[PDB]
């Protein structure tokens, strides 16, 4: 499972950039049996490598999302350490959404000042101000399956043959299921220069946002999702990008783009192919983004542009 | 003939009959608005730990509103501010939010009675021919001081919603702002 994959991050027409994303490849050892079961003799199989992306829209200010981009993917990996020292199909759904759930809690708790922080002992002490948050939608990648946590109106979309699969859904208050369950925890939802929470925020669900707790939640919605032999890429990105441009549009432009590095200018050596950016995927994230530009999107815009194909060859 | 906001008629959710059967006078006093066509306005109260005085220090630094209220990234006065009444302040907001800019003048700088007015003339929102006025309280409960600190506004409803639509914003906002003037001036005060 070598991790091919490109990126671009930028501020485009705002004043600030608040978009942050990490990538960490081989970045866990996922075990086994989080994944799937044994069947008829592979005794040396007792990890897969879990290589990590995550992109993270900040709203108010910078310091959440950037928070995310240092802090969330290590405590994924305490809260699998949780399972390696504690240890069915249905079962793995459970347990991933626990997995990701507990994640996501913890680092919007360290962000509001609520769960205390490792000190090089723990530190209680809010990273930002009340009123600044972040989407965060992560992937997990290995060679059996993708695992997606979304928290906002990030995206990651799964191109399987010739259709588009989103894996997240967008959480904005007009959804009919966020609408419903804002108004029962009391809140309300305002059109105000679109769907907002209090009229104010235009999510759902976040992290930080402690001044809309419990309307705004962290909770993540989580997909579990066998990998296919018919899998082409998977996208990343932040709503600079969806805002402007169709599910289907942008992966099969990744894809063309992807393969038209490769027929001009053959793969690279496969010794080299996992560290860094792959330039297929590089020039398909590259001409994304500038075709967000070219399309007016006045908004900070990050993607992460991943090719699911072991080979391409014409 | 002309109409009149009537906020003296209900006690304010935070403050207590006591309380109102003084603050009441102050509502007629100070918010009271000559309402226009198709207009929205609210009163809002909160109670604060401190003195009076200490309130009142933070609240009158129409230059410095990020002290006492969110969502500001950045205030800019005149070079020659001297904070006379009349005085302009440029604000940008954080990002996220159904606006980016706002444009204030300083309308009523009372430090005799510890009130502050304020108008919005400009910037990038839908809160139009915003006023508002926050007026500071003091009570001595037999030994213990505390404020109440009093805060309304009228504004334009906004093409395309409702009067309900715009209290529910504006409130939210007010109500967070005071919350952090509860913050700042307890924390002032031991
Ligand atoms: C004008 C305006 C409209 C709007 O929709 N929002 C979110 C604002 C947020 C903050 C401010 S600000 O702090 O510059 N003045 C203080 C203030 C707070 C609330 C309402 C008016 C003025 C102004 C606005
Ligand atoms: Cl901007
Ligand atoms: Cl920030
Ligand atoms: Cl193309
Ligand atoms: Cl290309
Ligand atoms: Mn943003
Ligand atoms: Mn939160
Ligand atoms: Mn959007
Ligand atoms: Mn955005």
């Amino acid at each position: 499972c070598i991790p091919l994959w490109g990126t671009v991050s930028i501020q485009g027409n705002r004043s600030e950039m608040e978009d942050a994303f990490a990538v960490s490849p081989h970045f866990l050892k996922l075990p086994i049996k989080m994944l799937m079961g044994d069947h008829e003799e592979s005794p040396s199989l007792t990890h897969l490598t879990g290589h990590f992306f995550g992109v993270y829209d900040g709203h108010g200010g910078h310091k959440v999302a950037d928070y995310c981009r240092d802090r969330l993917h290590f405590a994924l990996a305490e809260e699998i350490e949780r399972i390696k020292d504690e240890l069915t199909g249905e079962g793995r759904q459970v347990q991933w959404d626990k997995v990701f759930t507990s994640c996501f809690l913890t680092v919007d708790g360290e962000i509001e000042g609520k769960i205390g922080r490792a000190v090089v002992d723990k530190v209680l002490e809010a990273v930002a101000s009340e009123t600044v948050g972040s989407t965060a939608v992560v992937a997990l990648v290995c060679s059996s399956h993708i695992v997606v946590s979304n928290c906002g109106d990030s995206r990651a979309v799964l191109f399987r043959g010739k259709e588009a699969m989103p894996l997240s859904v967008d959480h904005k208050p007009d959804r009919e299921d966020e609408y419903a369950r804002i108004e029962n925890a009391g809140g309300k939802v305002i059109q105000w220069q679109g769907a907002r929470v209090f009229g104010v925020l235009a999510m759902s669900r976040s992290i930080g946002d402690r001044y809309l707790k419990p309307y705004v939640i962290p909770e993540p919605e989580v997909t579990f999702m066998p990998r296919s032999r018919e899998d082409e890429c998977l996208i990343l990105a932040s709503d600079g990008l969806w805002d402007v441009m169709n599910n289907q549009e942008v992966c099969e432009i990744a894809r063309r783009r992807i393969l038209m590095w490769h027929k001009k200018n053959g793969a690279p050596p496969l010794a080299e192919r996992g560290k860094g950016i792959d330039p297929a995927c590089q020039a398909a994230a590259d001409y994304l983004s500038m075709l967000a530009l070219q399309k007016g999107s006045k908004d900070n815009i990050s993607i992460i542009v991943i090719d699911l194909k072991a080979q391409r060859k014409f | 003939r002309p109409t009149y906001t009537t906020h003296h008629l209900a006690i304010p959710s935070g403050v207590t009959q006591d309380e109102f059967d003084e603050l009441k006078q102050s509502v007629v006093e100070f918010h009271t608005y000559q309402l226009s066509q198709n207009q929205c306005s609210s009163l809002l109260a909160q109670r604060i730990r401190a003195p009076n005085d200490v309130v009142w220090s933070i609240v009158r630094r129409f230059d410095q509103p990020q002290t006492y209220k969110h969502f500001i990234k950045s205030c800019s006065v005149s070079d020659n501010f001297t904070m006379a009444v009349g005085s302009t302040r440029d604000v940008n907001l954080i990002s996220g939010l159904p606006a980016a800019t706002s444009t204030e003048r300083l309308d009523i700088l009372d430090d005799d009675r510890q009130v502050l007015g304020i108008s919005i003339i400009g910037g990038e929102h839908r809160l139009r021919n915003y006023r508002s006025v926050i007026s500071v309280h003091g009570f001595n409960r037999d030994g213990a001081i505390c404020t109440v600190a009093l805060e309304s506004y009228v504004v334009d409803v906004p093409e395309g919603n409702t009067e309900e639509d715009t209290r529910l914003f504006a409130d939210t906002v007010v109500k967070l702002n005071l919350q952090k003037l509860v913050s700042v001036a307890e924390s002032q005060v031991i």
